[PDB]
């Protein structure tokens, strides 16, 4: 390979021999694209004039009144599609086109990656094939219909536990016999190399914009940037430009579900075991036997039963810190931002806010400059929180 | 050196090897043991056994359900190795290969997994989701415990892959008939790859994927392959006769007889 | 008054004597604010760092392939809240605060003005009272809950036809006995002066940004700007900066419902009669007796049974042109943009797109530079269009 | 000059005027006519009649329902003027004022609406949603057809409004007791406004809004007002006895007797 497939112990290319040429191909296309000023301007144009880049950095004043915390929110909820996922698929879709590919294969749980993959393809003239576990299809009528209305073919996977897990399986299964004409648009900063590196690189805007934004508004870098961690794409996009800035804390937040103690969570990086799955070596929701388990969370979007290898690596060397937030805690941060700031946050992002809210409340007298990545809009969750 | 002897013996008979595949514990442990004995009795030269996994990403619908049925029966990896020991206690010379997924072998230590194979009498292990690029630790652990590391040679392989597979592999080279996943649903000119592999002193090649008819195995042998592996065609018979175990065996018998005869 | 309450024959201040001081007060607060660089920077800051200003101008290429039409879309769907309505309420809320007021009264039909009024108040520490006709409350569970979660009090109006009409009635009724501490945040560019002028002025960004944007991307002003017309705020915001640019056509699109002929529409400016209602002299959905009628449309947001006086005036002098689009036509434009552009438009805006699509299709060989105001997001309508 | 005479006559009797309000056609045309005759027979000095509108934005719940009941009965503006003609044919001297909304008078021409009033015998017209600032055409049309344009003098009025109301108004000045809408639910120091209005030769002032008790009208008269207008208190009796028309009349009678007596 042209690049390192590992982040210390984590990462790799654990796919059947048959998909290896499809991974080496993708990698070269990325190294080339990355050095291509013509690709760079095409991607910057789409991000800007089509997606809404650059997104806002909002100072939340009402929320932090009566404390020494100054909180800002990277407004990825204002991006087209309502989530940071859009940045990614645009760049991956152009990569598919650069590769002469004219077909897209996608994986989706909550529906968000599917909707973003579907919109990118509609815009770029790619034919879109999307895979969703039957349990999620029934569970996500709105997103399924949104996907279909965008010209995408939605295929339910009744195999296994019929969720993200098995969807990711049918995707690779399909990709093994179609990589020659189709590109598999993986939805997070995980999976086999070159995906964890590609997704980061295509989500880097977030952190890069935040740095310039905070330097403008405050003349200082933040004390810490916080982001939820489902598979790791929005988090890594926030972290990236700040990794070499050792004075800036990187905090990833994993779902705690009903409580870590209950075993009803989606916190593999911190409370799971390292295993090998989905073409990767990474922490995992595993049984004692090594059978893959499901991740639980009030927010469907944080259901990836694993986590990106770069996070596992940053955690191990002490560069980044990972914590967890329960459902009730995320529900509280959700409710709070609605009432004091007038912003409806995704329950996914609510886990991130909830932690910053804790950092504040537990130590109201600590001077602190915080930036939470509001990776998405919460209109989606109005019904869930309602019931 | 179970594979060494089988192939040498098969050659003296100018014969091809017919190797069926099944999932351990499908549809039940007891019926599965019974199936395997029927497979051997009807003429199978070697065996390819899969231990139930929750995410068989290189398997088509037929075997996906074999895993689902095995799971529904409560079959675990521990229960599998138990099954393997009895099979070896019953059949001393037949080569036994395991179709494995990475996590199941990395779970409780890679080294420890291969020691178990040696203890149980397993002959080879193919980890479906580990390419040559990532096989170093698996290869090493296998060799150390007298287990042959099986490598997949895809139809699109370049000289470098071929030379790699030949050097690292042992027992037999898994020649991929097709692209895609395991399925009798679709069929699959391996002449150049087989000559090249023979040129590099690779392990005898066994063609797998889509092989479901007597004519397919004779064709495999004619091209220069030492044999053929067939799974979905076998598993489809188990799937077919779930409500009639006795019928299952008799039908499994007729199929593998037809198949073995075609390699002679 | 300090400003002219009329646009030719249209406009006025038709409210009971009791509300007149509340209207003169508001007007002075506006003239002052308008000249206030400190108010101007406060409003620009909120629009930018909180709302998402400036919004994108997207060239729709796939949609116009095979014709001589170059179409752009003013992306008001990317604004916080999902509609242009947000610009307005922010400036009106600061005006309330400038007036020492700490209470907001609001009117809502589809729910969009209510959600925007509720978010503005949450952000600016104003207490929000919202009025919704019972038929709309039952009809809009998602928006009602969104409003309540934002700390707003939602009050159903069972009087009359229990819709926008009667809601607007309860608002003024309340305002007559509370104008001293409360500000009535009217949701469109209609009603008694100074509202049609205020709303325009606070929606002007749209057109101003579009002009600069088109001059950048094309080095030319458009041949025509198109926008749907419910009450007239998004349309007038688009038109404003282009009124003195006589080479630019201004096209307002009114809902045609099931067909003008059926009498099942919401097209008062073109097919209604001038009357006096809601503190205004303007075209109206009226019975032969002068009783106020309801406007019909597939899109709930275009249900205002009247229209802004400036539109009626621009129409009369020939400066602007008004047309109508039926439900099926809007449904078609909705469907088309989803599939060829990957953008889910509000059914409100779909009426605007549908007309530009006609302008293209009817005369594919006519060279044309068009700009459609995509006043809002369509996630809201996924269910409606679905059924 | 119906108001001119009533007030001159009431003054010679050192009396205050009691003017009840009702919606034409509430609960039905025939019962409404009957109500109005009972109102007159029990002592009302003048009448304030509202024609059913779809959007009475200056009315509270009591009258909102009066409009709803009138609408439910199929009462139209045409039907109202028909009703007004009969009332005038029956009662020659009692002043008749109409409570109107702008659209209903602008609908088929402003001029044409006031000609109809003159034809029917109406004496005054108050357009609830037209301030002095916007009354030019209504005032002009009224005067031209010998109809008195009624102007509302709010409790917060400044000298300029007062001087305006005095100059334009005719018949009587509508003194607003309160802010808000029409409602007996809430009550409501008009001394300065009444002296000022008297100072500017304004039409005799009638206090309206919240006036629902005998003590309230005597208080109105003591302050210097020529009378009091009461609506929701009357309409509430109609609302109360919908299932007993006969009871409605007897109760309407007792109330307006109590009310008129309090102005003597
Ligand atoms: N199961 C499996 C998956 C990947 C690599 C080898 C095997 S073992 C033999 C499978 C044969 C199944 P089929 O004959 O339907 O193609
Ligand atoms: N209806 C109305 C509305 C605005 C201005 C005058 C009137 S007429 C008299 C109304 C009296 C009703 P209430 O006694 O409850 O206050
Ligand atoms: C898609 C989704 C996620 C999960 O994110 P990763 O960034 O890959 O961990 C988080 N937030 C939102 C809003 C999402 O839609
Ligand atoms: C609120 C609403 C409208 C109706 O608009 P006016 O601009 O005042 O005519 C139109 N479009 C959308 C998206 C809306 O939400
Ligand atoms: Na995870
Ligand atoms: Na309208």
């Amino acid at each position: 390979t042209l690049l390192n497939p590992y982040f210390g112990e984590f990462g790799g290319m654990y796919v059947p021999q048959i998909l290896m040429p499809a991974l080496n191909q993708l990698e070269e296309a990325f190294v080339r694209a990355q050095k291509d000023p013509e690709f760079q301007a095409q991607f910057a144009d789409l991000l800007k004039n089509y997606a809404g880049r650059p997104t806002a950095l909002t100072k939340c004043q009402n929320i932090t009144a009566g404390t020494r915390t100054t909180l800002y929110l990277k407004r990825e909820d204002l991006l087209h599609g309502g989530a940071h996922k859009t940045n990614q698929v645009l760049g991956q879709a152009l990569l598919a086109k650069r590769m002469g590919k004219s077909e897209i294969i996608a994986e989706t749980g909550a529906g968000q990656h599917g909707v973003a993959s579907a919109l990118a393809s509609a815009l770029l003239g790619l034919k879109c094939r999307i895979y969703m576990g039957a349990k999620d299809v029934e569970r996500q009528s709105p997103n399924v219909f949104r996907m279909r209305l965008m010209g995408a073919e939605v295929i339910p996977v009744h195999s296994g536990s019929a969720t993200l897990k098995d969807a990711c399986n049918e995707a690779l299964r399909d990709w093994s016999g179609s990589y020659e004409t189709a590109h598999y648009m993986l939805g997070t900063a995980a999976g086999p190399h070159p995906y964890p590196t590609i997704v980061r690189e295509f989500q880097r805007m977030i952190g890069e914009e935040t740095k310039a934004q905070i330097l403008d508004k405050e003349g200082r870098l933040p004390d810490a940037v916080i982001a939820c961690v489902g598979g790791g794409s929005n988090a890594i996009g926030m972290f990236a430009d700040f990794i070499n800035d050792t004075s800036v804390g990187l905090i990833g937040v994993e779902p705690g579900g009903h409580g870590i103690e209950t075993g009803e969570h989606g916190a593999p990086l911190k409370h799971g075991r390292v295993g090998i799955y989905f073409g990767m070596k990474a922490p995992m929701m595993q049984t004692a036997d090594g059978q893959i388990e499901e991740s639980y969370s009030i927010s469907a979007g944080l259901d990836f039963p694993s986590v990106g290898p770069q996070h596992a690596y940053l955690n191990s060397i002490g560069r980044a810190d990972y914590v967890s937030i329960t459902d009730d805690e995320a529900l509280e941060a959700f409710k709070t931002l609605c009432r004091h700031e007038g912003i409806i946050p995704a329950l996914e992002s609510s886990h991130a806010l909830a932690h910053a809210l804790k950092m504040m409340r537990e130590q109201p007298e600590k001077e602190q400059l915080l930036v939470v990545n509001l990776s998405g809009r919460g209109d989606k969750d109005i019904f869930t929180v309602h019931d | 050196e179970r594979y060494e002897n089988l192939f040498a013996q098969l050659n003296d008979r100018r014969e091809g090897a017919f190797v069926p595949f099944v999932t351990l514990g499908d549809p039940g442990i007891e019926q599965s043991l019974k199936i395997i004995d029927t497979l051997i009795d009807a003429g199978a030269d070697a065996l390819e056994l899969g231990v139930p996994f929750s995410d068989p990403l290189a398997d088509g619908p037929t075997i996906q359900n074999a895993n689902l049925r095995a799971f529904a029966a409560g079959v675990t990896p521990a229960q599998c190795f138990e099954m393997l020991a009895l099979i070896r206690e019953k059949h001393p010379t037949i080569p036994i290969g395991l179709l494995m997924y990475a996590n199941l072998v990395f779970n409780n230590g890679i080294d420890a997994f291969y020691a178990r194979c040696e203890q149980v009498g397993v002959d080879s292990v193919l980890v479906a989701d580990v390419p040559v690029e990532e096989s170093a630790p698996f290869r090493q652990a296998a060799l150390r415990h007298n287990i042959a590391p099986i490598f997949i040679c895809p139809p699109n392989a370049d000289d470098d892959l071929l030379r790699q597979v030949a050097s690292y592999g042992r027992g037999y080279t898994y020649l991929l008939s097709r692209s895609g996943v395991t399925g009798a649903e679709n069929r699959g000119p391996l002449h150049h790859l087989i000559e090249k592999l023979k040129e590099y002193h690779a392990a005898p090649a066994l063609q797998g994927f889509g092989i479901s008819s007597p004519e397919q195995v004779s064709a495999a042998v004619r091209a220069g392959a030492a044999g053929a592996i067939s799974g979905s065609a076998i598993v489809k018979i188990i799937e077919k006769n779930l409500a009639s175990p006795k019928q299952m065996l008799a039908e499994l018998r007729s199929f593998v007889s037809a198949m073995k005869a075609a390699s002679r």
